[PDB]
């Protein structure tokens, strides 16, 4: 297959339509690693391939675009994914990032704390999350839908994602949530995308493309995660860094997508059609204001 | 009249054999860019590497105030181009060198305004 020259592999539609039972994830290529270009970190490569794949979808790209990035800090105190996102996004794009622990970032603003403390007045055109707790990789206990930060993310999407906006949310075999899959059915299209540099891992990004604010299809999230694992379990993906070497078409094209403030009574089938085609964003174009809650204690 | 002199400390630390600050965030790019020093997007030419700006700022990385009286950072949210021969120490490079105000290249690493 020519998949080695792509940024990664998306879950084929026929796997989405199955009714599998959840099994253990057993990757044939588990523990192998891709050969990264000299001096390039895994997370720079991973986010680069994610953005290369998002370049093939019908993302809305307005003027004064607003992007928020959760789980943006690394063990090293820096924010490699944020740097890639800022490179990818048009210049001037408002980029906010967040993480539980302190880190140094190129974002326009950074919020430190649990994601549940993050509040924004405004809606967003793109939500990226790399939140992950490695304490979920427990192979000895049953693999249930997880809450924690996924509960926050589902609420954040429904309350603060502009109609027409898109999301990419990191999941793994054990780090997933049934309601988040259900919410993919509220976009005009969705997939699970595996980066070719990290194909030895059960990680994927769950991508909802163009938010419709209502269910377009009814997805059982427990069955769909089982369908995802079944796909991974039966389709080895060859580790590949190939796409990293061609950056000439990398920048997200500034489409100047229209932004409109509309009330619920005004979203008709024609509006929904434009939303579905990546041609319309619905939200206010006010000033972007964020905050994080701070718990106050006096330990004396 | 006291203030911590972080730029001096890092210079002396390097001079006595200390290992340069690591984990500066190197970008993928075409390496066909303009070669200018600090840019809104990666601009490495064939002789350069591009890095996330904040990860190459001594003051950002050390969690200390910037010497700008407004505390503003030249690098944060931008990309810095580092000569490949100096990419083992981007923080040391950006600290020690100065950008030409006319052409935007590093003095002595791209700026030809003195010919
Ligand atoms: C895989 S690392 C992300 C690394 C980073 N995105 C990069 O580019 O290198 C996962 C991150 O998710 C964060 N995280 C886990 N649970 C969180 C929560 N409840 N709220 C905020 N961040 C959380 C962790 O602090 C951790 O830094
Ligand atoms: C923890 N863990 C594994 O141990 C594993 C695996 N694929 C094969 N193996 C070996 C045991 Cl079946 N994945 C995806 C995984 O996450
Ligand atoms: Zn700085
Ligand atoms: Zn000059």
């Amino acid at each position: 297959s020519s998949q080695a020259w792509q940024p990664g592999v998306a879950m084929p539609n026929l796997y989405k339509m199955q009714r599998m039972l959840l099994e253990k994830c057993d990757l044939q290529n588990y523990g192998d690693s891709a050969t990264l270009p000299k001096g390039i970190m895994m997370n720079v490569a991973k986010y680069t391939q994610l953005c290369q794949y998002l370049n093939t979808l019908t993302l809305a790209v307005p003027y004064n675009m607003r992007v928020i990035h959760f789980g943006a800090g690394s063990d090293k105190g820096v924010a490699p994914g944020t740097a890639v996102l800022r490179q990818w996004l048009p210049t001037g794009t408002l980029l906010v990032d967040s993480d539980l622990n302190d880190f140094v970032s190129d974002a326009d603003s950074t919020l430190i704390g649990d994601c549940a403390t993050v509040h924004t007045a405004n809606k967003w055109d793109l939500i990226i999350s790399d939140m992950y707790d490695p304490k979920t990789k427990n192979v000895t206990k049953e693999n249930d839908s997880k809450e924690g930060f996924f509960t926050y993310i589902c609420g954040f999407i429904q309350q603060k994602l502009a109609l027409g906006g898109s999301v990419a949310i990191k999941i793994t075999e054990h780090s997933w949530n049934a309601d988040l899959y259900k919410l993919m059915g509220h976009f005009a299209w969705w997939t699970a995308f595996v980066t070719n540099v990290n194909a030895s891992s059960s990680e994927a990004f769950l991508i909802g493309c163009n938010y419709l604010g209502k269910p377009r299809e009814q997805i059982d999230g427990y069955v769909m995660h089982a369908n995802y694992i079944f796909w991974r379990n039966t389709n080895p993906i060859q580790l590949s860094s190939y796409s990293l070497f061609d950056m000439s078409k990398f920048p997200l094209k500034l489409r100047g997508t229209a932004v409109m403030s509309l009330k619920e009574g005004q979203i008709n089938d024609m509006i929904l059609s434009l939303l579905s085609k990546g041609r319309l964003i619905i939200r206010e174009n006010n000033r972007v204001v964020i905050s994080s809650d701070v718990l106050v204690n006096n330990e004396n | 009249a006291f203030a911590v002199d972080a730029a001096k400390a890092y210079k002396d630390y390097l001079a006595s054999g200390g290992q340069p600050i690591t984990n500066c965030v190197k970008m993928l790019c075409t390496h066909t860019g303009t070669g200018q020093a600090i840019t809104v997007t990666p601009e490495a030419n064939m002789d350069q590497e591009s890095f996330g700006g904040a990860s190459c700022c001594l003051y950002c990385r050390c969690h200390i105030d910037h010497p700008n009286p407004k505390g503003f950072c030249d690098l944060k949210g931008k990309y810095v181009q580092i000569p490949t021969t100096c990419a083992n120490d981007p923080v040391g490079f950006t600290l020690k060198n100065t950008v030409c105000t006319v052409c935007g290249m590093w003095k002595g690493y791209g700026c030809s305004c003195d010919q």
